[PDB]
RNA sequence: CCUGGUCCACCCGUGACGCUGAGGCGCGAAAGCGUGGGGAGCAAACCGGAUUAGAUACCCGGGUAGUCCACGCCCUAAACGAUGCGCGCUAGGUCUCUGGGUCUCCUGGGGGCCGAAGCUAACGCGUUAAGCGCGCCGCCUGGGGAGUACGGCCGCAAGGC
RNA sequence: UAGCGCCGGCCAACUCCGUGCCAGCAGCCGCGGUAAUACGGAGGGCGCGAGCGUUACCCGGAUUCACUGGGCGUAAAGGGCGUGUAGGCGGCCUGGGGCGUCCCAUGUGAAAGACCACGGCUCAACCGUGGGGGAGCGUGGGAUACGCUCAGGCUAGACG
């Protein structure tokens, strides 16, 4: 719950082109061919976006944490891991939110072939299955891992770069979910319900801004975690 | 040149409240003043300003939505749904006091303008005078 | 014309009791009571889905038979409910139930529609003292409606009249039994028939 | 609790080699009379199928009617495709007077009293859409005033 | 050599002098016509050789009008963006021709592509609109009969409107 | 005294026999070539009923000549292009007139018909009395926002 001038790499934007007129509010100026993301804006958005997080929290509400981007991948599967919430990491599959009931059809069998893989039972049948279903549980934990939590449909979901994630984001909207996003010069503002305006390429950013969030999460409901280790994670 | 400077004026509105622009510039007349003063009143619109753009004297005009909304498009309702140039150029069109319309049943407005200056359609029927036929807007 | 033919084949036809017979349609010989189904050949087939134009033409033509009033006089009847002020459906019921053939039935000087129509006819009955012959002629309130003094000795009005001792009248009507006369009130509201019809159907039907 | 009726049902059909291969749609509108209605369009192998899913899909898309005794609170006139609808608002009594489709729309929507024209193309589907979308764009004065409050 | 249009910069001059445009008048690819010239290559017609069941064609060898110039006619077309002209408004990105500027970039005129909103039956269009508007002109009203018949006008004719 | 038309869909009403792309039906889509709810007859059914069908003609539906209320890239439809005559249309500010436009008053708008109510023929059709309308035009007075016009001014269109 800080922030400020403590922001570093943030403000840093996409390219003169690349851009999305609409996000031209919350843009400062263009430095070298840099749209350059406004300081103040940022923070303003920020104190909105994260009361909203806090009520949603202390209210017990669970949040879907979203990105693939490669730079933040590693950065959700913990962060989310932290506190109770479920995240995408892997990819996001078509219908993980409107087809949500066949969806978790498949986490179902997830823990069921676990189930499996706990009992007696793996050596029964050739050796045919075997090799099979260690794959089938394989690609499952792979995919599913963080979205093996949710029960049911989340409250609202958190996405670190819209653009990229666009689908997850039509069909939350589609379901009337919340969405929360970190949004980058390259990204359309309108769509995204709670808007934390900054760079979603910088793994320092997604660091900064991912880990005060679930912090306020965690301060939300109690208990006040220690520091995120995420920050190994900077290479 | 322009042909019609109030349809023109209607029309800018119409496009700039479509992509919900803050504002609107609109090229400066009386008429077109006294219309956005009828358009405030009413409330389809915060309110206008004159200003100058370059060295000539122009209108602003603050255009005014709903809130913003849930599910897809999240784009907020317009407050003008409609605005639509009645009487134009080349066929003009002049009502009696019997023959004003009622827009919407009473939601929208018609704006005249009467030898009793310009007026809506209550504020006219209500001083009993027709004109020329301006406007409709809901 | 006014039909003249089998009646509780239509009790059949629109799947709803009616009583054309005035008695014995109380009676377990209806038909309509031992045989619910259609008339003719085809009348036990299951039925397919009926158009909306067979709705309402079946509608309609319950309204109709239910009075055994011709389509031209039904026709006319309903156009001049429509020129009216006020509900079409409601001023359309209003306008049918001032019949003196209707009025004669409810007053009980009839067990049955048509045998009103009979004794209308054959001037049995009388408005306001003058004998009126025609079933059609419509009762205005304030109106009394009597028994001709000539026919009150008749076997069928004694049957009739002595059944009406002890029995309720039309909120809209007043009867006096011993006079054997009543009095047309004021004309009906909706509220006050027992009509199994849904007029808006009608209203549609025509609407057409 | 909800009260439904089909609009159309018919039967497509593509081309696959060596034959025919049909498939069913149904038009289906669902309705309270208390002002909600929806409107849904199944496709399915066999008809039931067809009509059943079409419900389901009618009671996920609704629309809230602003009745004013039995009738629509002003005139609206919408364009969906080439099809055209137009609502007017008439006196009790006068009953529902409209085409098929956007009678039962109506009607299962509780209005009483209205005047329509189907404009432009006929097509059920398009002309149901439309009236819908009409019923949609319904406001009312409450609604009006809440909006130029300003 | 003669001559038309047009764009930018300066903000100098006049002061609404504007837009459209029935009829009129002019221009109007190719083919075609008249008079005179020219004629290399190409080439309708035509003369042959093949192919073929036939081949009044495709393929091959020739070849006249014509194609070329001047002057005068003809007035047609898939004469096409199958999109009348003018003005205002409505995200951007990118390639390019051509000016100006504090020359990474900004600004103006023109040619392309992808795309916001929006439009469209769809395909698609989308500041070069097929979007939102205003002005004025031309045109449409099921297919065949038929762009035919009759009449009129134009043309040397072919034929055109 | 009870008749007439219809029962494939549009459109309310279905079965048997005869017929075999014949005989025939048919407003449009269509039916009939051996098992026809479509032809012909029967039983049954639906609709009207002193009538019921057919033909012809007018308006409707037809937003299909689109003022209300349509279109022209590929469905029918942008003139091959320009120049420009008549005509249509006309940027900002001030003032005069009051032609268009609007308002008040008044005259006219015969009767019958149309609407409403009451009333006479037993009802109705038919008819009597009363009431209410009304577009347009004439006259008198008034208003001046817009359009028009005359006079003056401006430079954002246009031209230089
Ligand atoms: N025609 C004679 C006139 O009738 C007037 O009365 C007129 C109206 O009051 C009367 O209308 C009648 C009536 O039952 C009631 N007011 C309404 C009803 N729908 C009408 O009934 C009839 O009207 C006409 C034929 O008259 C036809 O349309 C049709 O037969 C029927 N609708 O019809 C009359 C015209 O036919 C006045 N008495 C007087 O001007 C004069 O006697
Ligand atoms: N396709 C016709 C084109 O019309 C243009 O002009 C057209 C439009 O500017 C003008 O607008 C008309 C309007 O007058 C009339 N009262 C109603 C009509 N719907 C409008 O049409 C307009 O609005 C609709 C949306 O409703 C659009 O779909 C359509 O594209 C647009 N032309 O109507 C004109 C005729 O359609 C060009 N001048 C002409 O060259 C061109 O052929
Ligand atoms: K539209
Ligand atoms: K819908
Ligand atoms: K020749
Ligand atoms: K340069
Ligand atoms: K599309
Ligand atoms: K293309
Ligand atoms: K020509
Ligand atoms: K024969
Ligand atoms: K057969
Ligand atoms: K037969
Ligand atoms: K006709
Ligand atoms: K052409
Ligand atoms: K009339
Ligand atoms: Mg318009
Ligand atoms: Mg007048
Ligand atoms: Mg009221
Ligand atoms: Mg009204
Ligand atoms: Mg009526
Ligand atoms: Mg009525
Ligand atoms: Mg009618
Ligand atoms: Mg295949
Ligand atoms: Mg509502
Ligand atoms: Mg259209
Ligand atoms: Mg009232
Ligand atoms: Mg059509
Ligand atoms: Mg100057
Ligand atoms: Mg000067
Ligand atoms: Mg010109
Ligand atoms: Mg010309
Ligand atoms: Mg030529
Ligand atoms: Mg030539
Ligand atoms: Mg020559
Ligand atoms: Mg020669
Ligand atoms: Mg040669
Ligand atoms: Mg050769
Ligand atoms: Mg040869
Ligand atoms: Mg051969
Ligand atoms: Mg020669
Ligand atoms: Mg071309
Ligand atoms: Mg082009
Ligand atoms: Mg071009
Ligand atoms: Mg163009
Ligand atoms: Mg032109
Ligand atoms: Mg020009
Ligand atoms: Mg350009
Ligand atoms: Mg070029
Ligand atoms: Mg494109
Ligand atoms: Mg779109
Ligand atoms: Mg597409
Ligand atoms: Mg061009
Ligand atoms: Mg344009
Ligand atoms: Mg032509
Ligand atoms: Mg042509
Ligand atoms: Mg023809
Ligand atoms: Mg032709
Ligand atoms: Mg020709
Ligand atoms: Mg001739
Ligand atoms: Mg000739
Ligand atoms: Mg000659
Ligand atoms: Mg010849
Ligand atoms: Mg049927
Ligand atoms: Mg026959
Ligand atoms: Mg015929
Ligand atoms: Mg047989
Ligand atoms: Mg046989
Ligand atoms: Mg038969
Ligand atoms: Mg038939
Ligand atoms: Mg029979
Ligand atoms: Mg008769
Ligand atoms: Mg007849
Ligand atoms: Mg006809
Ligand atoms: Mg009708
Ligand atoms: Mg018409
Ligand atoms: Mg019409
Ligand atoms: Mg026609
Ligand atoms: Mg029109
Ligand atoms: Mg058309
Ligand atoms: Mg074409
Ligand atoms: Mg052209
Ligand atoms: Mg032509
Ligand atoms: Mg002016
Ligand atoms: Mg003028
Ligand atoms: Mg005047
Ligand atoms: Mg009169
Ligand atoms: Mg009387
Ligand atoms: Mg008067
Ligand atoms: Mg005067
Ligand atoms: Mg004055
Ligand atoms: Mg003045
Ligand atoms: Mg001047
Ligand atoms: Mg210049
Ligand atoms: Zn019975």
């Amino acid at each position: 719950t800080v922030k400020e001038l403590l922001e570093a790499g943030v403000h840093f934007g996409h390219e003169r082109k690349r851009w999305n007129p609409k996000f031209a509010r919350y843009i400062y100026a263009e430095r070298n061919g840099i749209h350059i993301i406004d300081l103040q804006k940022t923070m303003e958005e920020l104190e909105r976006t994260f009361r909203f997080i806090e009520d949603l929290a202390m209210r017990g509400g669970t949040i879907l944490f979203v990105g693939t981007k490669k730079q933040a991948q590693d950065i959700v599967r913990m962060e989310a891991e932290r506190a109770g919430m479920p995240y995408v990491n892997q990819r996001w599959l078509g219908g993980m939110l409107t087809n949500f009931k066949t969806i978790s059809q498949r986490v179902h069998r997830l823990e069921e072939l676990e189930a499996l893989f706990a009992s007696p039972e793996i050596e029964e049948r050739p050796k045919k299955e075997q090799v099979r279903l260690k794959h089938e549980l394989e690609r499952l934990q792979k995919y599913l891992s963080g979205f093996r939590l949710l029960k049911r449909l989340p409250d609202a979901i958190f996405v670190v770069d819209p653009t990229k994630e666009a689908i997850a984001v039509r069909e939350a909207r589609k379901l009337f979910i919340p969405v929360i996003a970190l949004a980058d010069t390259d990204s359309d503002p309108d769509l995204v319900d709670y808007i934390i305006p900054g760079n979603d390429d910088a793994i320092r950013s997604i660091q900064l801004i991912l880990s005060r969030a679930v912090d306020l999460i965690i301060q939300a409901r109690g208990g006040v975690v220690e520091p995120s280790p995420s920050y190994a994670l900077v290479q | 040149m322009l042909t019609d400077p109030i349809a023109d004026m209607l029309t800018r509105i119409r496009n700039a409240t479509r992509v919900y622009k803050e504002s609107t510039d609109v090229p400066a007349s009386r008429f077109k003043e006294e219309i956005l003063r009828i358009l405030a009143r009413e409330g389809f619109i915060k309110g206008y300003e004159r200003v100058d753009v370059d060295g000539k004297p122009y209108l602003r005009v603050y255009l005014k939505y709903g809130p913003r909304r849930q599910g897809p498009d999240p784009r907020p309702e317009q407050v003008i749904h409609h605005i639509r140039r009645i009487s134009k150029p080349g066929r003009r069109v002049y009502v009696g006091v019997k023959e004003i319309p009622r827009v919407r049943r009473g939601l929208g407005i018609a704006i005249l303008s009467t030898s009793k200056g310009v007026l809506t359609d209550r504020e006219a029927r209500k001083l009993g005078v027709g004109g020329e036929l301006i406007c409709e807007v809901w | 014309g006014r039909y003249i033919g089998p009646v509780c084949r239509l009790c059949r036809r629109e799947g709803v009791k009616l009583y054309l017979k005035g008695e014995r349609c109380y009676s377990p010989k209806c038909a309509m009571e031992r045989r619910p189904y259609p008339p003719g050949q085809h009348g036990q087939k299951r039925a397919r889905r009926p158009s909306d134009y067979a709705v309402r033409l079946r509608e309609k033509q319950k309204l109709r038979r239910i009075y055994g009033i011709s389509e031209r006089q039904f026709r006319n009847l309903f156009e001049e409910a429509s020129k009216k002020k006020g509900v079409t459906g409601s001023v359309f019921l209003g306008l049918l139930e001032s019949r003196l053939d209707n009025v004669v039935y409810r007053l009980g000087f009839a067990v049955s529609r048509r045998q009103a129509r009979q004794l209308v006819r054959h001037g049995h009955i009388t408005v306001n003292g003058r004998r009126v012959d025609l079933p059609s002629y419509r009762v205005r309130p304030g109106d009394e409606i009597a028994v001709a003094e000539k026919s009150r000795n008749l076997e069928l009005i004694r049957q009739n009249l002595e059944a009406m001792k002890g029995r309720k009248v039309g909120p809209w009507l007043s009867l006096d039994v011993e006079g054997m006369k009543g009095k047309f009130l004021r004309l009906p509201d909706r509220e006050d028939l027992a009509l199994p019809v849904n007029e808006q159907l009608v209203i549609e039907f025509y609407s057409r | 609790d909800f009260e439904e009726k089909m609009i159309l049902i018919r039967r497509t059909a593509r081309m696959q080699a060596g034959g025919r291969r049909f498939r069913f749609g149904a038009l289906v509108v669902v309705g309270d009379r208390q002002g909600r209605v929806g409107l849904g369009f199944g496709k399915a192998p066999e008809v039931p199928l067809a009509v059943q899913k079409a419900g389901y899909y009618a009671r996920r898309n609704m629309v809230e009617v602003p009745l004013q005794n039995g009738t629509i609170p002003h005139e609206i006139e919408v364009e969906f495709g080439a099809s055209k609808i137009v609502l007017k608002p008439a006196a009790p009594g006068t009953g529902v007077i409209a085409g098929a489709v956007p009678r039962a729309i109506l009607e299962l929507a509780g209005v009483t009293d209205i005047l329509t024209k189907e404009l432009g193309s006929r097509n059920p589907i398009n002309i149901a859409y439309a009236t819908m979308e009409a019923l949609r764009q319904l406001r009312t004065k409450a609604d009006v005033e809440r909006l130029r409050k300003g």
